[PDB]
RNA sequence: UGAAAUCCCCGGGCUCAACCUGGGAACUGCAUCCAAAACUACUGAGCUAGAGUACGGUAGAGGGUGGUGGAAUUUCCUGUGUAGCGGUGAAAUGCGUAGAUAUAGGAAGGAACACCAGUGGCGAAGGCGACCACCUGGACUGAUACUGACACUGAGGUGCGAAAGCGUGGGGAGCAAACAGGAUUAGAUACCCUGGUAGUCCACGCCGUAAACGAUGUCGACUAGCCGUUGGGAUCCUUGAGAUCUUAGUGGCGCAGCUAACGCGAUAAGUCGACCGCCUGGGGAGUACGGCCGCAAGGUUAAAACUCAAAUGAAUUGACGGGGGCCCGCACAAGCGG
C-alpha cells in the first residue's frame, strides 16, 4: 500500500570509466608524459599519460611497459582499468598502437622474436 | 481499531500453544470461525462449542500433542493483499492438513475441485 | 455545559424520550458548548489547552453530522435548520 | 483470440554437428458467455461487544485572567559603630577631612516561589510547582439509561512547539553571550576573580528549531509470576496497624519468546493485525541550485561531480587513565653524609 502508492526504485549504477562512453578504447592524443608517485605503502616512479581523448576529455592513463617512448604528443589508444597506487587514473595505454618494445617473452601486449 | 478478527484467532490460539493453555476462547463469529471446525476435524476433536446467546464465544480446546503441541507455525492471513486468491497454485507444505480457504461457498482445503480462500497450516 | 442547560437541550432533541445519545441530541449538546465557549477564547485568547478541547467538540461534530447525512438526510435537514448550522 | 519464426518435447534431412525442417506443446494473456455464493465489495434491514451521549463522585504543578502573601537578594535613607577583603589549586578591584562588609530598624522594586517533594501527579508533545477567587479543558471513576459501527489511521494540509534569537513598546532585583580589566600560563584569544550592557522578566507579533529522547509512530487483540507506588471502586470477623481481588496510570525484577549482542520482556524490542512516516556503504552533505516560508538569523524540500575500501554496532582480551576501592615495600619523617 506504501509500495502501490511509490513503488521500489532500483539504484542506478554509475560507471567509473566515464570517458569512453561504453566504447571498449578511444584513442586521444598525449597532452603531458611524466611520473607521479604511488599512494602511501607503495614507492616507485610511474610513468603516467595526461592525454586528452578524442571526445574532448581528458584523463591521465597509465602506460604499463618496461619502459617506453610516447613522445609528448603521441597518438595513443586507452583502455579502462584503474592502478591502484596512482592517486585518481583509471585508464591503460594499451601497447601496440605507437610502441611495445623491450624483451618482454612472457607477452602482450609486446615484440615477437 | 481490531479489524481482523480471523488473524485474531489464530493468534489466541498461537500464544496459547505457546504457553500450555487448555481452552482458548474468543468472541468470534460465523463460517470464519467455523475455520475452527476444519482447523479441528482434520487435526483433531474439541468440544469448540460456540456458546453464548448475544455474546456467542467460540471456546477450542486445544490440546498438547505429547511433549510440544502440534501446531508449530499457523497464520499465514490475508486481510488486504497479505494475500491468498489462487487458482490451483495454494499451499502443499508437506502436502499435508493443507491450508483452510476461505471463499464463496464452503470452508474446505485440497478436495473438491479448486477456488482458493486464506488460513493457514497445522504445521 | 451547565447541569439543567444540558437537561434542557436534551429536551428538545429527545426523540423518543428515554433518549439522550442520538446524533440529534449529540450534536446540539455540542453545538450549544461550542458557542458558549466562544466567549471564553474572546476574553482569553492565549488559553491553547483549552482551544482543544474545543476543537475536539467541532470535529465530534463533523463525524455526527457526517454518520446523519449519510444515514438519514430527512433527520439531517431538520437538524441542520436549527441550530443555526452550515 | 493469443500471427509466423523463435523457445521447448518428440521425430525427419544434412557423412556427424551446427544448421534445416514436420508434428505437437507452450504463448502463463485477453474478451465474451454459463454456473457457484466459504469470503475484503455493493444494496436492504438488524444487533451491541468498538466508538460516542446523559447522570453522580473524586484526584491533579492541565490551561487562562486578576489579586494577596512570606522568605532572601540588591539599592536607598537614617541610628550604632572602628580597621579593614588569610577567597583559595595563589594574589590583585570597591573604603577612612566621603566611616569601611553591618545594626534590634525603615522604605522601594523586580524576580523566583524553601519546607511539602515523592522511579509523585496533570498535559498530545513542548510543558507546568506559593496561596485564594473567577473563567475553562481533558482524564479517572461508579451504577444506570440511550445512539447503534457513528470506527481506526492518515500522503496533502493545518494547529501547537524548550532555549536562544527577532522586531515594537514597558520593565530591570539577581544572574549574565559580548566587553572591560585582574590573575594563571610559551601564549591564554579561555577555565578562576571583580565588574558589567544585550538577554533572562511582562505585553502583542514572529521564528518553527533541540541528544524536541523512551534515541522506541499511532490504534487494537493476545501471552508465566513476584515486589512497590498514584487516583478510584468493590469484597474482607473487623478494630484497620490493615488484607484481598478489580481497574486506569507510574516503577523495580523476571518465565516463555525475541535479539548481533547489550538488552526488551501486559508501559514488548514477544505473538499477530490496520495504516502512515522513513532507511539503502562512508565522505561530499542535510550542502549547493531551485521552489516555498521568514523582517532577519535562517528554516524546510533536496542533489550531483569527485573521493575512499571501508565507515559502523555490540561484546571480548589486553594495555592505559591527572577513575574508584583494597594491599605492599626505610616509599613517607627517626640518631647518616657529598
Amino acid at each position: 500500500n506504501q509500495l502501490v502508492r511509490k513503488p521500489r526504485k532500483r539504484m542506478v549504477d554509475k560507471s567509473d570509466v566515464p570517458a569512453l562512453q561504453n566504447c571498449p578504447q578511444r584513442r586521444g592524443v598525449c597532452t603531458r608524459v611524466y611520473t607521479t608517485t604511488p599512494k602511501k605503502p607503495n614507492s616507485a616512479l610511474r610513468k603516467v599519460c595526461r592525454v586528452r581523448l578524442t571526445n574532448g576529455f581528458e584523463v591521465s592513463s597509465y602506460i604499463g611497459g618496461e619502459g617506453h617512448n610516447l613522445q609528448e604528443h603521441s597518438v595513443v589508444l586507452i583502455r579502462g582499468g584503474r592502478v591502484k597506487d596512482l592517486p585518481g587514473v583509471r585508464y591503460h595505454t594499451v601497447r601496440g598502437s605507437l610502441d611495445t618494445s623491450g624483451v618482454k617473452d612472457r607477452k602482450q601486449r609486446s615484440k615477437y622474436g | 481499531s481490531m479489524q481482523d478478527p480471523l488473524a485474531d484467532m489464530l493468534t489466541r490460539i498461537r500464544n496459547a500453544q505457546m504457553a500450555e493453555k487448555t481452552v482458548v476462547s474468543m468472541p468470534s463469529s460465523k463460517l470464519k470461525a467455523a475455520v475452527a471446525k476444519v482447523l479441528k476435524d482434520e487435526g483433531y476433536i474439541a468440544d469448540f462449542q460456540i456458546s453464548s446467546e448475544v455474546k456467542p464465544q467460540l471456546s477450542i480446546e486445544l490440546k498438547y500433542f505429547e511433549g510440544k503441541p502440534v501446531i508449530e507455525e499457523v497464520k499465514r492471513i490475508s486481510r488486504p493483499g497479505l494475500r491468498q486468491y489462487k487458482s490451483v497454485e495454494q499451499l502443499v507444505r508437506g502436502g499435508l492438513g493443507v491450508s483452510i480457504v476461505s471463499t464463496n461457498k464452503g470452508v474446505m482445503t485440497d478436495r473438491a475441485a479448486r477456488a482458493a480462500g486464506v488460513g493457514g497450516e497445522v504445521v | 455545559l451547565s447541569v439543567e442547560e444540558k437537561a434542557q437541550i436534551v429536551n428538545e432533541y429527545k426523540q423518543a424520550e428515554g433518549d439522550t445519545g442520538s446524533p440529534e441530541v449529540q450534536v446540539a449538546l455540542l453545538s450549544a458548548n461550542i458557542n458558549k465557549l466562544q466567549d471564553h477564547f474572546k476574553a482569553n485568547g492565549k488559553d491553547h489547552h483549552s482551544r482543544r478541547g474545543l476543537i475536539r467538540m467541532v470535529n465530534q461534530r463533523r463525524k455526527l453530522l457526517d454518520y446523519l447525512k449519510g444515514k438519514d438526510v430527512s433527520r439531517y435537514t431538520a437538524l441542520i435548520g436549527r441550530l443555526g448550522l452550515r
